[PDB]
RNA sequence: GAAAAAAUUUUUUUUUAGAAUCUUUUUAUGAGUAGAAAAUCGUGGGGUUUGUGUUGAAGCGAAAUACGUGAGUUUUCGUGGA
RNA sequence: UCUUAACCCACUCGUCUUGAAACACGGACCAAGGAGUCUAGCAAAUGUGCAAGUGUAUAUGAUUCUUUAAACAUUUUACGCA
RNA sequence: UGUAGGAGACCGAUAGCAAACAAGUACCGUGAGGGAAAGAUGAAAUAGUACUCAGGAAUGAGCAAUUAAAUAGUACCUGAAAUCGUUAAGAUGGAACGGAUUAAGAGAGAAAACAAGUAAAGAGGGGAAUAUUCUCUUCUUUAUUAAAAGAAACAUCAGUGAUU
């Protein structure tokens, strides 16, 4: 590291890139974040607007696992299925694939994207979007609510 | 597949034991490999480019004619060998032999 | 592409074997240098005053 | 080499070399045995003793044979009868010879030496 | 590099061949070169070029 | 703070320099653990020391 | 002033010895560039010790050439003969600082076989 | 003394030559430079320049996007000065002819399975040195997340740059100047 | 004052590590490279030995 | 891919470039504190390569028809002894 | 090369200061030592490997045991970040 | 922390622990306390200065004397700079040095800064032929024809001025 440094470029140069007039001294507005709103208000407003104030109620112990949400879009739902298996479903009009999204790790299925027309599929999940549901019904698939 | 003489020059144009460059004035960079014809550093000098390269060297007290797998031999004898396996270049090898042959 | 296998006496030459596909991999000399240097940093002892 | 019990440092070996107990001093006062004797005893090298007869193989004093006078354990130097030297005032003393520089001809036999030879063979 | 035939054959197995479950590196795939053939001058030489 | 730089979140205001620890014993510690369990198993006639949950 | 020899023109003989080096005894004569304000060097007042400048640089045909008319190559091993034979008409041997007299003599003999003079030939004799 | 704007100098910018020490890419740019200087066409020159460019100017091109473009060019050879990535939102392929800087193995396999063609740039150079009947493609420049933070100052009117936020937290960076209720709003 | 805080080691990545070994083995393959590395190759009788 | 000279058509003497941050060529340009960049040169240690050592090296003083715009590099003599 | 000469030119260096040859400040002299670093986290840059994944974490494993304090391996819904 | 190992991309005696050592000492402080400077002859002193002469003595010198070596003699390795002494050369009317350019002195040098080849007789070395015949070679030596190279000078051009 040491051999490429800016100090190696400026080694005999007095203030050495930090201003001869200035005469370089540490934290000269005050420490850390401290000059925010007072002296650095212009910086904080222009670069970090919504910083100051108090907004919303409090939830004292959040416990993030209770409200856990692993999603997939309908767009990538078919992508959980292999190519050759998918070709077999495309070929065979008489059958549809069941997809357990939870067994593949997901709880909610959302509505971004395309389902291929005239091609039933069975989707098992805890949660589905209104749009996802509409698409599954539209393509003649089935939705399974499952725990 | 994944290799060529051109690629080898790209790998080795700074990096090779036989490369020697003069510090004492910066004009002079040599390549001294056993199959290297003229001891400047170029791929066209280099023994790592030509398929069945041919070079007159000297080693172990003896003038050796070498051909690339890898064959080695010791005026008439030299003349005959150059005419045989060989493929500007002939003329240089003759000039090199004239210089080498006198040496002790 | 076959390479010849030799006996312990190099006068004698045994069964010729096909060259592995590992040897067909790209030569990334800069990668090899940067990994070697990074590896060497892991082998260097710590120091303090 | 392989053992991690003993240091490979220059530093420990030197300190051990200077602070030696007597058995260690005896070990590094051993000399190589004569060729037929090596076959006889099955032994490369032996610790020097008082009345031993050595041949010098190194230094300006090389090729001289002779009896050992005195052994100096502290400076690790043996003294031999015909390696005299006069000093600044002309006093004659014997030149001290490190035991690396001598090959042993006739070893002195004694009860301790017999035990050593019995241990070796 | 000096190889045993044992070693050379094992190498080929290691980085994919025979699909040996414990000897192979788990689902490993060897890299491929960016340039298919490094003889650029042959491309230059070619009639189309 | 200046320019486009995000506000920091470091806690090095307290005297951390005598409350800090660097692990250089890892691989040897792992070796020691291996040695300890191997020695234990062997002492037990080579019989399992494993616990079925 | 300027020093022509054949088509080898060298612009400046006199070395750019450092500003007022005798004035303060602690100063050494090799060049050091003032970062001083009002230094009488960078502030370019005439009649002081001259600054070195790239403009004084050698012509590209000459670049590092000697009045010998051959580029100097420094030699510490016998084996260095093998490129030097092919380059003898353009390059001259200089024997290195270290070289032991027996080896040095052998190199000198070799240089004569190569038909190239040693520029420090009388050394170690 | 002659009066001179910019001291008479052309001081144009950008990459001088490839900064990487990678042998294959250095070799490849030598080839494409050679082709570019000799050949009449723009195509080779543009490819050579694009090969030289930085990593952020080497974006990946989506297989779906390439496929979407090539359906109007149905027998023709796509060249891509970047990497081609696969798509798990994509049901199937329509069979393609692609030259790219790098192929993901899954995409390459998919292209082979589809009966398409995987071309290296050397192979493309050999087959199509002119670039006649070929199609130059490149991926999104401004897709990258750094650029999503670039542009007009956060909290300044009409701005829509992402802030370099402190952390993910709910309470942070939604108040002052980002909602009318607290102080003001952008 | 030097302290043991110093970032002596590095994380060298698994895919990169594998690539370096494979590419070095491939490089070891190449006869011209062996000689360039300074190995006295003249009397050897196969390209990998 | 042959140019010249010396001899006595042939002998003798010199040369005979293809290394992309590369070579040949052309034109323009050349101020500078604070400041930014690049190219260098040196010191301690490490791996690597191929060398130098008591037919005296490093070191040190004095130098050199020495080389480099320059930092410097290289070398001679004297001392010196690893 | 060194050495004086001689013609012409030649104000104490560093320094803060718009401004120092100053009646501004520091410097008797010489030698050695002597000042932008290291950690944490973050950013852009550029390289590199892979890509809708990525890293392999703690740790386990091995026909791994001077150098090995690293290197090598990890019997399909762990976690970080995306 | 105490003791014991093993270490090093650590320091190399103004550094590294305050301490490579007879240092937590000397020494200082009323006391609590504060706290140094401080390594190396040589392979071997079982090689540590014998002897003589002049000296009151210290010392000095030696035809004398150890050592490979004593401007290596224990305030001993190497022995820089500042500093000061000896000899020689120069300079010198209230500074001193410098730059640029010549000069005269004083030194140094032959490596481009002249002389290939040819003949004679010394010293070496090689290669071939089927351990020694044939043959190829480089240095010293005697003298013997080339030549080239630079500096001058004039003329001749081409570029650029000035003149009448």
């Amino acid at each position: 590291a040491t051999r490429f440094k800016k100090n190696r470029k400026k080694r005999g140069h007095v203030s050495a890139g930090h201003g001869r007039v200035g005469k370089h001294r540490k934290h000269p507005g005050g420490r850390g974040k401290a000059g925010g709103l007072h002296h650095m208000r212009i910086n904080f407003d222009k670069y970090h607007p919504g910083y100051f104030g108090k907004v919303g109620m409090r939830h004292l112990n959040l416990l993030k696992n209770r409200t856990y949400c692993p999603t997939i879009n309908v767009d990538k739902l078919w992508g959980l299925l292999p190519e050759e298996k998918k070709k077999e479903f495309s070929e065979n009009k008489d059958i549809a694939p069941v997809i357990d999204v939870t067994r593949k790790g997901y709880f909610k299925v959302l509505g971004n994207g395309k389902l291929k027309h005239n091609q039933p599929i069975v989707v098992k999940a805890r949660y589905f979007s209104s749009v996802a549901e509409k698409k599954i019904k539209a393509v003649g698939g089935q939705c399974i609510l499952v725990a | 597949s994944n290799v060529s003489n051109a690629l080898v020059w790209e790998l080795t144009r700074k990096s090779n034991c036989f490369i020697k460059k003069n510090k004492a004035g910066k004009k002079g960079v040599f390549l001294c490999d056993p199959l290297n014809v003229n001891y400047k550093n170029t791929p066209s000098s280099s023994g790592l480019v030509k398929s069945n390269s041919t070079n007159v060297t000297l080693k172990d007290g003896k003038v050796v004619f070498s051909v690339k797998v890898n064959q080695h031999f010791k005026m008439k004898n030299v003349e005959k060998l150059l005419q045989q396996h060989g493929s500007k270049n002939k003329e240089k090898l003759l000039k090199k032999y004239k210089r080498l042959s006198k040496l002790y | 592409p076959v390479a010849n296998v030799y006996s312990t006496n190099g006068k004698n030459v045994v069964g010729e074997v096909e060259i592995p596909v590992v040897f067909q991999t790209p030569i990334r000399n800069d990668l090899i240098q940067s990994v070697y240097t990074n590896m060497s940093k892991n082998r260097r002892h710590p120091y303090a005053v | 080499k392989f053992n991690k019990q003993k240091s490979s440092s220059r530093r420990k070996m030197r300190k051990a070399h200077f602070t030696a107990p007597a058995g260690l001093r005896r070990k590094i006062m051993s000399s190589k045995l004569s060729k037929e004797l090596r076959l006889k005893y099955k032994t490369r090298s032996l610790p020097v003793r008082k009345d031993d007869e050595v041949l010098i193989c190194r230094g300006h004093n090389h090729g001289r044979e002779g009896k050992v006078v005195k052994i100096n354990r502290k400076r690790y130097k043996i003294y031999v009868e015909r390696v005299t030297r006069e000093k600044v005032n002309g006093e004659s003393t014997f030149i001290g010879i490190h035991p690396s520089n001598v090959v042993l001809t006739k070893l002195k036999v004694d009860k301790n030496r017999k035990k050593i030879l019995d241990r070796k063979a | 590099c000096i190889w045993s035939e044992s070693a050379f054959k094992k190498l080929d197995v290691i980085y994919g061949k025979i699909h040996e479950k414990k000897v192979t590196k788990k689902n490993y795939i060897l890299p491929k070169s960016i340039v298919h053939n490094p003889d650029i001058y042959r491309i230059i030489h070619s009639d189309k070029v | 703070v200046a320019h486009n730089n995000v506000l920091p979140n470091v806690h090095l205001h307290k005297w951390w320099q005598h409350r800090v620890r660097v692990n250089f014993s890892k691989n040897i510690k792992k070796k020691k653990r291996r040695l300890l369990r191997e020695k234990r198993r062997k002492a037990n006639g080579g019989t399992p020391i494993e616990k079925l949950h | 002033a300027v020093k022509k020899v054949g088509k080898i023109i060298k612009k400046r003989t006199k070395k750019f010895t450092r500003f007022q080096s005798n004035r303060f005894m602690r100063v050494k004569p090799a060049w050091r560039k003032p970062r001083g304000i009002d230094c009488r060097v960078r502030r370019r007042y005439k009649g002081t010790n001259l600054m070195p400048s790239i403009g004084y640089g050698s012509n590209k045909k000459t670049k590092f050439l000697l009045p010998n008319n051959k580029y100097k190559y420094v030699v510490k091993n016998v084996k260095e003969m093998e490129p030097l034979i092919m380059n003898h008409t353009k390059y001259c041997v200089q024997i290195a600082h270290n070289v032991s007299s027996k080896k040095r003599k052998q190199i000198i003999e070799r240089a004569k076989q190569m038909n190239v003079s040693v520029i420090n030939a009388k050394a170690r004799l | 003394g002659i009066a001179l704007k910019n001291v008479g100098r052309i001081k144009k910018h950008g990459r001088k030559h490839l900064v990487s020490k990678n042998p294959y890419l250095r070799l490849l740019v030598k080839l494409y430079n050679f082709l570019a200087r000799r050949t009449n066409a723009n195509f080779n020159k543009i490819i050579a320049k694009r090969l030289i460019m930085p990593k952020r100017y080497r974006p990946p091109l989506s297989l779906s996007k390439l496929q979407y473009h090539m359906a109007n060019h149905p027998n023709d050879i796509a060249v891509v000065v970047g990497s081609i990535t696969d798509d798990k939102r994509l049901f199937s392929l329509k069979q393609l002819k692609v030259c790219a800087l790098r192929f993901t193995e899954t995409a390459r396999k998919r292209i082979e399975d589809a009966g398409g063609e995987c071309l290296t740039f050397d192979q493309l150079a050999l087959k199509y040195p002119t670039g006649k009947k070929c199609v130059l493609l490149r991926g999104p420049t401004k897709a990258r997340t750094a650029e999503k933070h670039f542009g007009k100052a956060p909290g300044k009117p009409k701005s829509k740059a992402r802030p370099y936020v402190r952390s993910k937290g709910r309470k942070f960076e939604k108040a002052r100047g980002r909602r009318k209720s607290r102080a003001y709003k952008k | 004052p030097t302290k043991i805080w110093r970032r002596w080691g590095r994380k060298v990545n698994l895919k990169e590590k594998r690539y370096a070994v494979c590419s070095s083995i491939a490089a070891s393959g190449v006869t011209s490279l062996v000689l360039a590395r300074g190995h006295r190759i003249s009397h050897l009788k196969e390209v990998p030995l």
